C-alpha cells in the first residue's frame, strides 16, 4: 500500500488536484517513512501550493534519505530562492553541481542567485560554465 | 604513488596568505568546494605550523604539503611539520636528495628543456611549470615529444578560461592560486565548486 499511494498522488497530480494529491504521498509517508520518492514528489507539490516552507522541510527529509540527487538538491534551490534565502540556496545549487557538473540549469540558476546576491565575478563564472554546458 | 592522487583530483590550491589564522581558514574552504590537494606555501609566516595545525584534514581525506620550497632547511620544517608533498618554484638539487631518503614527494619548478633534463636525471618525472603565464600550454605540447614520460602541474596562468586548454594540451593538475586565495572564507569555497565543474567539463 506504501507504493499504491504514491501512485494515486501521481494521478491527483495529473489532473491539477494538488492539494489532494499532497494528501496521498502523506499517507505513504505515514506508511514507510524512508520512501524518498513520497518525500520528493511532496515537495514538488507544495512548490506548486506555494506552501514553501513546509515543501522545504519534505525536499530536505527527501535528500536526508538519498543525499545524492541533483534533482532534489536542485528543486530544493528553487524552493530556498523563492523563500528568502538566497545564501541557503546557493550552497544547495552548490550541493547539486557537486553531484553532476553537467547541469546546465542548475549552473544558469547558481549564477542568478549570486547575481542578486552580490558577487558579480562568481555569478559570471557560473554563468559561463552554463552557457558552455549548452 | 602520489602521481595517481594527482591525476585523480587534478587541481591544487597553490594557498598564500597573511597571518596563520587566516591560512586555516582558506584551506578549509578549498577542501570544503571539493579540492583536495592543497599547497601551503612557505611564504607564510609559520607555514610549518599550519601544516600540523591541519592534520585533522588528512583524516577527512586531504593532501595538505608545503610549496615555494627555497632552501632545504626550510623543507627541514616542511617534513618534520607533516607535509605529504615539497613544492619549490625552482630546481634545487640538494632538496631532491633530502626528499628522497625522507622519502617525501618531491616537484622542482622548471622553465627551459634544459632545467627539465637536469631534473629529469634526478629521477624527477613530475615537474611544475612556474611560472605559466609565460611558457604557455604550448611549451606543454612542445615536450610531449622529446620527453614523453614528463607530466607538469602549471601553476601561472591558469584561469577558468584556458584551464581546459592545459588539460588537453597533457597536463597532469592545475595548481590555481590567485583565483582561490581572494575572497571571503565562503567566497573561496564556492570558487572551488565552480572551478572543479569546469575541469570535470573539459574533454
Amino acid at each position: 500500500s506504501a507504493l499504491a499511494y504514491v501512485m494515486l498522488g501521481l494521478l491527483l497530480s495529473l489532473l491539477n488536484r494538488l492539494s489532494l494529491a499532497a494528501e496521498a504521498y502523506k499517507k505513504a509517508i505515514e506508511l514507510d517513512p524512508n520512501d524518498a520518492l513520497a518525500w520528493l514528489l511532496l515537495g514538488s507539490v507544495l512548490e506548486k501550493l506555494k506552501r514553501l516552507d513546509e515543501a522545504a522541510e519534505a525536499y530536505k527529509k527527501a535528500i536526508e534519505l538519498k543525499p545524492n540527487d541533483a534533482s532534489a538538491w536542485k528543486e530544493l534551490g528553487k524552493v530556498l530562492e523563492k523563500l528568502g534565502r538566497l545564501d541557503e540556496a546557493a550552497k544547495a545549487y552548490a550541493e547539486a553541481i557537486k553531484l553532476d557538473p553537467s547541469d546546465a540549469e542548475a549552473a544558469k540558476e547558481l549564477g542568478k542567485v549570486l547575481e542578486k546576491l552580490g558577487q558579480l565575478e562568481l555569478a559570471e563564472r557560473a554563468y559561463q560554465l552554463a552557457i558552455e554546458l549548452d | 604513488k602520489m602521481e595517481e592522487l594527482f591525476k585523480k583530483h587534478k587541481i591544487v590550491a597553490v594557498l598564500r596568505a597573511n597571518s596563520v589564522e587566516e591560512a586555516k581558514e582558506k584551506a578549509l574552504a578549498v577542501f570544503r568546494g571539493g579540492v583536495h590537494l592543497i599547497e601551503i606555501t612557505f611564504t607564510v609566516p609559520d607555514a610549518d605550523t599550519v601544516i600540523k595545525e591541519l592534520s585533522f584534514l588528512k583524516e577527512k581525506g586531504a593532501i595538505i604539503g608545503a610549496g615555494t620550497v627555497t632552501s632545504l632547511e626550510q623543507c627541514q620544517k616542511a617534513v618534520e611539520s607533516g607535509a605529504e608533498f615539497i613544492v619549490s618554484p625552482h630546481l634545487d638539487p640538494e632538496i631532491s636528495k633530502f626528499c628522497k631518503i625522507n622519502g617525501v614527494f618531491y616537484m622542482p619548478g622548471v622553465m627551459t628543456p634544459t632545467e627539465l633534463v637536469k631534473a629529469m636525471k634526478l629521477g624527477h618525472t613530475i615537474l611544475k611549470l612556474f611560472p605559466g603565464e609565460v611558457v604557455g600550454p604550448q611549451f606543454v605540447k612542445a615536450m610531449k615529444g622529446p620527453f614523453p614520460n614528463v607530466k607538469f602541474v602549471p601553476t601561472g596562468g591558469v584561469n577558468d578560461q584556458n584551464v581546459c586548454e592545459w588539460f588537453k594540451a597533457g597536463v597532469l593538475a592545475v595548481g590555481v592560486g590567485s583565483a582561490l586565495v581572494k575572497g571571503t572564507p565562503e567566497q573561496v569555497e564556492m570558487l572551488a565548486v565552480l572551478f572543479v565543474a569546469k575541469i570535470a567539463g573539459c574533454t
